[PDB]
């Protein structure tokens, strides 16, 4: 039962054993990427409202 | 020899035609080449040769130097050599401390190099005779010896722990400064001066 | 605003 | 990484006035001359807490020059930089090239000498001028000649203004245009065309200003050049230097005529209507209605393309958009060029000036390509140039100024040969 | 005690080297300030291959960073692990090449390579026994292709018996940045086929495909590509720095992968690489590693192995495993796909086992395949090169540096006969 | 999955005004542009994407262009409530009308605006990713709808090819009509609607008038009610794409299961239940009776009698509280009725489509909020008698060459009149032979 007793390569986004040498974590995939879009949208809304005024 | 008359100026070819219509009638007919790309390559070659005829120009004629406060006095100053640094070289840490480094590593590090090992074991020693004196002369050597598995013969050199008068280690030492045993705060005791 | 060396060129502290 | 810009003529120095306002605003340099390392490409740090532009405004009419001297940026510009002549060329290439040019070119040359000497890593020169006028076309030709014989190896970017196919302010502009484009052939390294009618239509349709002036056109030109030099100014994901254009845009030294485009040119109200993504701005940068010169690339074949990206751009989306455009069959590339694209990415998006009309956008695209519609532009100008020269109209003005009839004919012949090259290269 | 000297050329080479050194320093437990902070003793014994003792446990990489534009140096110094590189090793020009092979090989290399040659000679003779050199560069740029090529030629002139790895990316028409990519790529390949010992063929197209499909990332920037290339460069040389049940150095892999001297263009992949969502549904076993090994998706080469034949192949295993399992997996993969392997070379696969997995991982693996499907990218580069050169396009930027068209003709002849022999052996 | 709709003519953009109001009320889009609540019920998230594109954020612009030659109605749209919703660039308006002249709007005025329509719809499609097909609204009696519509459809066909183009046209009623020269426009529109439209849905105006006077009991119905019924039909048509159902059907399902031959695409529209609010409470709502009411000629959207023809294929769209078992029972019941017959060409001439979200109701409208509804699209041979009925009164005019000087002056000639007459006659012969 070695397959029962082992743990997956990486569990959760935060893991102390996942350093750069182990490629189970990548900087390219960006969590909260959608959250940047909303901030960009609100900033653009403010900009365009001011310019139109 | 440019195939196209584009390279020449206006009045240059005008005077050429006034003088010789002969060359004036080649520099137009030089474009008789069927392939335009070949003629473009020849034009590139003649332009490149003309550029090679011209000389390069350096862009650093006027040297610009940044000045800290734009004053000659400040710029021309060199800081005086004033240091309160310790005279002993062994006091400085030029390497990782030998204590944490592994025992077998320290052993073969000694085996290739005795000298800097002896200096690290004896930080206060400054002359070669002091560092390479004996493993039994300094009382602090025994913890290093039995940590790194170096056997120490008994009674070396003497049983009584002593015999390093020059180097200030253990309880046998006194600063050359006037307030010996340290802590000089007034002129009466010396204030750590001579 | 002007450069420091021209704002106080002759101003000298003296103790 | 320093570049100096010289401006010839009324239009050239007005474009420079807009360009330097934009440059001072983007780097946070107050108009008095001091901030309240990226600026080193335009402003040299003189003394302490002072920045002076690396430019000279040279013109023959003292009106605009001293009006600038007494205007907003009195202390920003070094007094000796603003060269001013005494008499106009009066829309006469011969006058400004032989009569007035000989006593104004020397001062500009030995001023630009010390301007270049002040620099250390000069990338090259870039010229702003209009061929319609006399000062820009007349003595600009002599200045280009003397710079080419003086330096030679260094780049000289040319942002010139041809007369529109129908819009024009004078009558004798075909003669000036031909006599200037002959010397523009073998002296400038990269030539970027800019016609006023195209910018007028861009403002009318996209920016929707129904009564625009030269100020908006100059602001758009300044935005384009700023987005073009932002790669040198700021560090980005993939930067390209000024020596990349001649490397990947001109297959032959006699073919340097670039079509200018910009995206997104949008107003503050429509920007809130269209979504702003890399794909759609890249698509909009290739439509014939968003070009800065009146020519249709559909009638021509693309030889090379340059893409400048600013703001929120990553290589994945720009690569995808480039692939999609490459697979598009509305525009066709020339056969001997199987890959005529070059993309550059910068992180800083373009800034906006107060009083402007462009919206604050997260990303922008500056497109520069090489096609064969420039051969259509040259022929369109050539027909109306030959219309006048048949009856020898206005010739007496040029002959009395120093030249003769031979120059007109030989410039016409060179234009015809240049035409020939444009059609038979694209085969 | 077997020494590897790292050389980085160009912007892409510098970024790849920075990522590789960051990963290597993480493997050996070296902090960004340059001091040891690890736990096991297995790390101290074999750091002399990449690190040198300066003072107070200061470990400096045996790397040379060389290019022409200061932005790359500023980026390397600004980021983490930018304070471990010795400033003297930052040999560096001032003008720039700018996507011109001729400029980087005749006019700018001529005055810069002398300092680079002195630095690399000092770095190589400082250590006792060189194992080989290792260079990472590009075939599209100017300061990476031509300048790195001239450096390779020179160090081949000086040290002919030492081994040498060349991690080079090849531009592709599907993902093409510049315009003159074939012009530089053909000459670089023509030089590498005669100077390099063996070549690791890389392509940004395959890297993007891997990051999009197997990794399922949202914004696969250049960091991911450099991470994958750095992981591979670490994986190739794992046996040198760690013990194992069957060791294999660079020379063993080279002799087991090169049947003929001109066949040294290998295609590479790494295992395991799975998305954040698919990590929960997988196991860590040797079959799990090998099925991802032999998959064409995991290939960082833009060539399908099924369209050709496998001459030789190699597997670099890491972690605690059983030799019998690896041997039988290789036997099965050879026995089942009997048509994709060449007939006159029995036992096409080289196998090796290392006991130390990369830090934080249970097991890992690396694959080095020498297939005859590598020639198809050379064909799709030669077609563009002959489309350009037949009309003498953009040639004036190469002729003006002194270069002649005979160089281009010889480069095309060499690459054409190379692809002809690759087709012949298929 | 997305679909973009183009509206041609004065009536086309009125129908579009009704349809887009219904869409905004159904998808919960505030007419200023944004959705107050991000939560979704029924179809789920990303449901709105087939009609509204996510521009910036806080706005959802429709994937439509209103193109017209007379600027009055387009400016009325621009000035009304939905200023912020529609893009200023999508409401294409000309400067002068086509004046009920196929020639004028097909050769003189349409040439300067068709290029702009095409280069806007090109980027509309470019923004899309899963374009199912186009669908059009126009009236063939007018000048812009009939004249410019032909050129626009021809250029769309040559620019795209086999892409679906659903045609929701409005034919002149045999007795009740508004114009005089409209037979010419209608025939010259048919000569190209034959070979360019993929699926054509007929919509007569007097049939809907009879439906309103009979069922919804508005004794004074105007065009707004007709447009609202058309909008309800189109919504019940695209609900399968927009929202989740038991048996969802997309656009390329209709051409496969309703078009036996490429030149035979003419659909009678039907809808049930068209009932008022007071009649809705005393009348039960089940699949059986609303399916039966979907085949009666009294509830058809075109003034024709299917009893005189033979059904070739039928399509049934269901909405609301509908399950497969009872619709299967209802469709089994229909096949027993010998009053309506199916051509022996296709024994299983039925295709059912089931959706779960009930049709929405609009404040100010006249339809009642119901549990379920049926949208019926069939193919039969009454189209043959409709075309011949129009043909007779078109041929009445041409014998005396009336109003022909208007068309010839614009730039056309009289030969295409004859070829359109021959094309209509050939269509009659084709329909008659198919009916055998
Ligand atoms: N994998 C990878 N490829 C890169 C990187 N940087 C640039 N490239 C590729 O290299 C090509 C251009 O190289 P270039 O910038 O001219 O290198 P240079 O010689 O140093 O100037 C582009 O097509 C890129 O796809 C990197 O960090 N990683
Ligand atoms: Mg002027
Ligand atoms: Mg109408």
């Amino acid at each position: 039962d070695a397959k029962q007793l082992d743990m997956p390569g990486r569990v959760g986004d935060d893991d102390n054993r996942l350093g750069p040498s182990s490629l189970q974590k990548f900087d390219g995939e960006d969590l909260t990427a959608g959250d940047r879009k909303k901030a960009q949208i609100e900033q653009s809304v403010n900009w365009w409202a001011e310019q139109t005024a | 020899g440019p195939i196209y008359p584009s390279t020449l100026r206006y009045k240059d070819r005008l005077d050429c035609g006034k003088d010789d219509a002969f060359t004036y009638n080649r520099l137009y007919t030089a474009t008789q080449g069927s392939d335009v790309w070949a003629r473009l390559t020849v034009d590139a070659s003649v332009r490149q040769s003309s550029a090679r005829s011209r000389g390069s120009f350096q862009e650093g004629q006027a040297m610009v130097r940044h000045s800290f406060k734009n004053s000659g006095f400040d710029s021309n100053t060199c800081p005086a050599v004033l240091t309160h640094s310790t005279f002993k070289a062994g006091l400085y840490s030029y390497g990782v401390p030998i204590e944490e480094q592994h025992p077998i590593t320290a052993r073969r590090f000694k085996q290739k190099q005795p000298l800097e090992f002896m200096t690290q074991i004896r930080p206060h020693t400054e002359t070669t005779n002091q560092a390479l004196r004996m493993l039994g002369t300094y009382v602090s050597d025994q913890p290093h010896a039995d940590r790194l598995g170096m056997f120490i013969p008994a009674g070396c050199p003497g049983g009584k722990p002593a015999y390093h008068p020059d180097v200030t280690t253990g309880g046998f030492g006194l600063l050359p400064t006037l307030p010996r045993r340290g802590m000089g705060a007034t002129l009466t005791d010396g204030r750590n001066l001579k | 605003k002007l450069p420091q060396w021209v704002e106080n060129d002759r101003k000298v502290l003296r103790f | 990484r320093e570049v100096i810009s010289i401006h010839i003529g009324q239009a050239g120095i007005q474009v420079g006035n807009a360009c330097w306002e934009l440059y001072c605003l983007e780097h946070g340099i107050q108009p008095d001359g001091q901030m309240p390392d990226a600026f080193n490409t335009f402003f040299s740090e003189t003394g302490a807490g002072k920045h002076v532009p690396r430019c000279i405004f040279l013109d023959l009419e003292p009106t605009v020059v001293d009006e600038v001297r007494t205007g907003t940026y009195r202390q920003l510009f070094h007094p000796e930089q603003l060269i001013s002549g005494k008499e106009d060329a009066a829309n006469n290439f011969a006058r400004g090239h032989y009569t007035i040019g000989k006593e104004i070119v020397d001062l500009a040359l030995d001023r630009i000498r010390k301007l270049a000497d002040n620099c250390t890593g000069l990338q090259g020169f870039l010229v702003f001028n209009a061929v319609g006028g006399g000062t820009g076309s007349g003595l600009g030709s002599l200045l280009l000649e003397r710079l080419s014989v003086d330096y030679g190896k260094k780049s000289k970017l040319g942002f010139t203004v041809y007369p529109s196919p129908q819009v024009s302010t004078a009558v004798v502009e075909p003669y000036n245009s031909v006599l200037s484009t002959h010397s523009l052939l073998e002296h400038t390294d990269v030539a970027v065309m800019l016609d006023n009618e195209a910018i007028y239509d861009i403002c009318r349709r996209s920016l929707d200003i129904e009564r625009p002036t030269y100020t908006n056109l100059n602001r758009l030109i300044a935005q384009v050049i700023s987005s073009l030099t932002a790669s040198l100014r700021f560090d980005g994901a993939l930067n390209v230097d000024i020596t990349e254009f001649q490397t990947n845009l001109v297959p032959y030294p006699r073919i340097h005529f670039m079509l200018s485009s910009y995206a997104p040119i949008i107003s503050a109200e429509k920007a809130y209507h269209e979504q702003l993504s890399v794909a759609e701005i890249t698509n909009a940068a290739f439509e014939p209605a968003s070009m800065m010169v009146k020519c249709d690339p559909r009638h021509g074949k693309y030889m090379a393309c340059c893409l400048m990206y600013r703001g929120d751009v990553v290589p994945k989306d720009v690569n995808a958009s480039v692939a999609t455009i490459k697979t598009k069959r509305t525009i066709q590339f020339v056969d001997w060029c199987p890959t005529g694209f070059k993309c550059g990415i910068n992180y800083q998006p373009p800034t906006v000036v107060p009083g402007g009309d462009l919206a604050k956008v997260q990303r922008a695209v500056c497109m520069i390509s090489n096609s064969t519609a420039i051969g259509e532009i040259f022929s369109r100008l050539d027909h109306k140039f030959d219309l006048m020269y048949a009856k020898r109209a206005f010739v007496h003005w040029y002959v009395g100024e120093g030249m003769e009839e031979g120059e007109f004919s030989e410039a016409r012949e060179d234009l015809a040969a240049l035409e020939k090259d444009f059609e038979e290269v694209g085969a | 005690m077997r020494e590897i000297v790292h050389i980085q050329g160009g912007q892409c080479g510098n970024q790849i080297g920075a990522k590789f050194w960051e990963v290597v320093s993480d493997e050996h437990g070296i902090d960004p300030t340059g001091t040891y902070h690890g736990d096991s003793d297995l790390q101290l014994e074999r750091i002399n291959v990449y690190f040198n003792e300066a003072t107070g446990g200061r470990y400096v990489p045996r790397a040379i960073l060389m290019d022409l534009e200061p932005g790359t140096m500023d980026s390397v110094r600004s980021g983490p692990y930018g304070q471990i590189f010795r400033p003297d090793n930052f040999v560096f020009g001032q003008t720039g090449a700018g996507n011109n092979w001729a400029k980087g090989h005749y006019t700018e290399g001529a005055e810069l390579i002398d300092s680079v040659l002195d630095v690399v000679r000092k770095e190589a003779e400082s250590c006792d026994c060189l194992q080989g050199f290792q260079v990472c560069h590009s075939l599209g740029g100017g300061t990476g292709s031509g300048m790195g090529t001239l450096l390779i030629s020179k160090i081949r002139e000086e040290y002919p018996d030492r081994m040498m790895l060349t991690f080079s990316v090849v531009p592709s028409p599907k993902v093409s940045d510049t315009v003159v990519e074939p012009y530089n790529a053909t000459l670089s390949v023509h030089q590498l086929v005669e100077n390099a010992d063996e070549c690791m063929v890389l392509d940004n197209e395959a890297l993007y495909d891997i990051c999009f499909r197997t990794l399922k990332l949202t914004t696969p920037t250049f960091g991911d590509l450099n991470h994958l290339i750095s992981a591979v460069m670490s994986g190739i040389t794992c046996c040198l720095r760690f013990p194992g049940q069957l060791n294999a150095d660079l020379r063993k892999l080279a002799v087991n992968l090169i049947p003929f001297p001109r066949l040294h263009f290998f295609m590479v992949g790494f295992t395991p690489l799975t998305s954040r969502g698919s990590q929960q549904y997988r196991a860590l076993t040797v079959p799990e590693l090998t099925q991802q090994m032999w998959d064409a998706k995991n290939m960082m080469c833009a060539a399908d192995p099924r369209h050709g034949r496998y001459l030789t192949a190699s597997a670099l295993f890491r972690g605690r495993m059983s030799t019998k399992e690896v041997d039988e997996q290789m036997l099965n993969v050879q026995n089942k796909n009997s048509s994709y392997f060449v007939e006159w070379i029995p036992n096409n696969v080289k196998s090796s086992v290392c006991d130390i997995p990369p830090k934080g991982l249970k097991m890992s693996a690396t694959f080095i395949g020498n297939s005859t499907a590598i020639q198809e990218m050379f064909k799709r580069v030669s077609e563009q090169f002959t489309a350009m050169f037949r009309r003498k396009a953009f040639l004036h930027w190469y002729t003006g540096e002194g270069m002649d068209e005979m160089e281009f003709t010889e480069a095309e002849s060499n690459m054409n006969d190379l692809v002809s022999e690759y087709q012949q052996y298929q």
